[PDB]
DNA sequence: GCTAAGAAAAATCTCTACCA
DNA sequence: AACTGGTAGAGATTTTTCTTAGC
DNA sequence: GCTAAGAAAAATCTCTACCA
DNA sequence: AACTGGTAGAGATTTTTCTTAGC
């Protein structure tokens, strides 16, 4: 949802969680 | 995904010629798609590619052509290493004062390149006997580009303005034209070395000439052969003449052409 | 020593009006004085110096003006800060329909500034009446010097372009002149914001409105007076409004002029 | 047989993608932009153009060479 | 350094570079 | 360095050389060389023009060679007056730089036309090789007499012929490379003769070795990055730059 | 121009199922759009 | 699992013609 | 004493992003 | 006696109009 | 396949030179 400097926004199971960027891996997506 | 925005931007485009940062904008497409719909395109592709060239500037080459003053006609010749003008009135516009102007002028300085424009009176038989009789090889520009004869187009404003400041000390005006080809080429300084035109074609052609019989002096009693190694694939070439050894690099003539190659590459047989 | 070198260097430039390089080298006099002799002369002194200036573009200051199209006659009106193009086709160039399109221009959009060539048309009773009963700032520029207004000229040139594009769709010129405005103002992308003109007019007047607000409700409710000690000489002046306090300096308001005071010179009391 | 189609096809691939350009010029005294053409030689300042089976000089300033991708 | 027909081989701040024969100019430069 | 000095001076009181052989042999710089010919007792034209006219076919020609090259620039009158002299001079006086001009005692050579174009100029009329060079011009035009239709083209092919195709003389030149050369050379002197005098309007103080006194003021001549060349009681001497104060001088 | 190449691409994999290197060097068109053609069929998966 | 080479794609900088 | 050149596109060069081989 | 501040004078860099 | 914009002057800014006060 939303890439900052340190933080890392995510949606998951209609649950909205903040996890650091140091424990996250982020890729692309191809799922039309 | 975006292949339904790839056909609405290219009927969008057909109607409307967007830009491609619109396109890219309004239908999320990337940015190569829009800059393909757009150079597919006959109706718009109208701009030039923004750069300038360069005239020839060799030691012999003269550039002419003609102006108007006052009802008259002048025809300007400009040597083009240094900047040295010699200016005539003419009659008319014809080609047979202008072959006589340039016999005068192959028959005072050294001239083997002539460069003009395509007038009526440059593209004549006259023009083309005298060329022929004296040696000279004339080139004309792109029609309709004054760009490519730069200098003598940049003289003619220089002598207006000089015949302007000058006009009450004459009668005629042949007589203000000859009073103003001298005070450029002898009273006005400034440039490469703070030379007047004068010096400056008088030190071109004389060093020229002093180069020439130097190196013919130096050249007619070399030695040292040198066999190199080079190209993208590594063979060895034939005997070159070795010209100057120098502290990184050596300097070969190979086939009537100058090369510059680095030292580890090289090798020196008496 | 050089002063027969200067009364004949005086003698020199009288006769033959050489520049100031010519006399230093060949009298061997120093260079300012060559400077003022080449200065004190009417003949010579016939170059500009060199410099572009800066059109107004505050953002109610709009432009306009005339330009011809297969015989007819359109007439161009530009908002400055934000490119937006206003375009009719007039029957004739009279003075009674460009107090119309003014009037029409002016019940649209808010003018307060308006900047024009000196023609015939825009120097008018009909136009000092519409001025002067929408209460309109009009302005002339220097005669016979078309940078002054270069924005309408531009949009002159682009208008042309996207005509010769689009002329093919429509019948009449009217039509393509008002479809090549709609693809001006709306299909084109590209510039400060990445915006289009109609984007980007309605982003400028919609911020000037909504900061005039702001300031208005944070400076009525305002406090801490600050003196503070500026000038050559160390005086002090009076009761200022203190804006920003910042580290580093501050910002003070003095009779309506905005001031940046350091931290070390100012003093603030409640 | 097959093997050297493949490198018929490859080389020709190669060849076909060397010098594929169009160029839109601007020329005469009314100076107006013309259609496409094919490049023939290109130095610094100026090229030549083929166009109807006609050769015309044209310097850059005054031309727009498309590649392809 | 070296005066060809078409080349001109010049030095340049310790660095040897070869220019076309149309655009150079070789003087001698008194002063 | 002080060696070359002295074998300079050696070498010129045998033998009176030139400066510029000294410069090159001896590989001092050309100013000092230029001194030491200027201090010799026993050691102490590129701009003369001269003008006449002749007749060929009931034509006018007006000839103007330069003396010291032998370089020749013709062309033909429509008549023999005042005018047209005084604009074949303006031209030629444009073209080239003419500070000397020799003529006869003609009538059109002694007008107030070609007075007036003598003082816009500013060229020394005299009045008194042309004989010769109207000969060897006039062999040359009926030699290539049939290869033109009128006099004007064969008089200019004329002139390009023995200007550029005829070779003689010392080295085997013509005489475009002889009035270049000898033009190219008095441009050097007059450089030269520039840098000189601006050298010299200093002064220099210097304090000899186990001595704390400073000596009279010497004349400078050469300055350079380590060493300074002075004059002082006819004799040249070279001190190093830490041993020496340069001053301005106004002796005029 | 490569616009119909990208037709023919969209045809080609509705056929035969190609991958997105492999039409990226067939008929020329870049691999944005022709990872974005293996993308948009539910069977194919861009690996 | 982590990292660096390599290539594609997007962003920025310099320069030109035309506006009566 | 209170006036003034600018807009958009074509290439060249530098920066960011995305896939894959290798330890 | 030696050195540094200060001002004059010379050298270099960037930008514009005009050439049908 | 083998062609091409340039010249000179006005100010602004950086560098060199020359005189003099102070320790
Ligand atoms: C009779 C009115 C009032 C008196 O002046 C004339 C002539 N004029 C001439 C141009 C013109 O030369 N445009 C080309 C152009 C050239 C250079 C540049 F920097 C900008 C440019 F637009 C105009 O645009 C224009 O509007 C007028 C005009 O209106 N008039
Ligand atoms: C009939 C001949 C042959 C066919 O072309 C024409 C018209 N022409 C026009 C210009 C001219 O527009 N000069 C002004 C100028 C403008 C821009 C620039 F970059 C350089 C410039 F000199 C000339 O100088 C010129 O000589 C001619 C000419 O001779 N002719
Ligand atoms: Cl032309
Ligand atoms: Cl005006
Ligand atoms: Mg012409
Ligand atoms: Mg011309
Ligand atoms: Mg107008
Ligand atoms: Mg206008
Ligand atoms: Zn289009
Ligand atoms: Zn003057
Ligand atoms: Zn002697
Ligand atoms: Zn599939």
């Amino acid at each position: 949802i939303w890439k900052g400097e340190g933080a890392v926004v995510i949606q998951d199971g209609q649950d909205l969680k903040v996890v650091p960027r140091r424990k996250c891996k982020i890729i692309k997506d191809y799922g039309r | 995904g975006f292949l339904d925005g790839i056909e609405k931007a290219q009927e969008e485009h057909e109607k409307y010629h967007n830009n491609w940062r619109a396109m890219a904008e309004d239908f999320q497409i990337p940015q190569v798609v829009a800059k393909e719909i757009v150079a597919q395109c006959p109706k718009c592709q109208v701009k030039g590619e923004a750069m300038h060239g360069q005239v020839d500037a060799s030691p012999k080459t003269w550039q002419m052509d003609c102006t108007h003053l006052e009802g008259k006609v002048i025809i300007v010749a400009v040597h083009v290493a240094s900047g040295y003008i010699e200016a005539e009135v003419l009659p008319a516009e014809t080609g047979k004062e202008t072959a006589h102007f340039l016999l005068k002028l192959a028959a005072r300085w050294p001239v083997k390149h002539l460069h003009t424009d395509n007038g009526d009176n440059f593209t004549s038989s006259a023009v083309q006997a005298v060329c022929w009789w004296a040696q000279i090889e004339h080139t004309f520009g792109v029609p309709y580009n004054p760009q490519s004869q730069g200098v003598v187009e940049s003289m003619n404003h220089q002598l207006k303005t000089i015949i302007t400041q000058i006009r009450d000390q004459a009668e005629k005006i042949e007589t203000a034209v000859q009073m103003a080809v001298l005070i450029h080429n002898f009273k006005r300084k400034g440039g490469i070395g703070g030379y007047s035109a004068g010096e400056r074609i008088i030190d071109i052609i004389a060093s020229d000439l002093q180069t020439t019989k130097l190196q013919n002096q130096i050249s007619k009693i070399q030695n040292f052969r040198v066999y190199f190694r080079e190209g993208r694939d590594q063979q060895w070439k034939g005997p070159a003449t070795l010209i100057w050894k120098g502290e990184g690099a050596v300097v070969i003539q190979d086939g009537q052409d100058l090369k510059v190659v680095p030292r580890r590459k090289c090798k020196i047989i008496k």
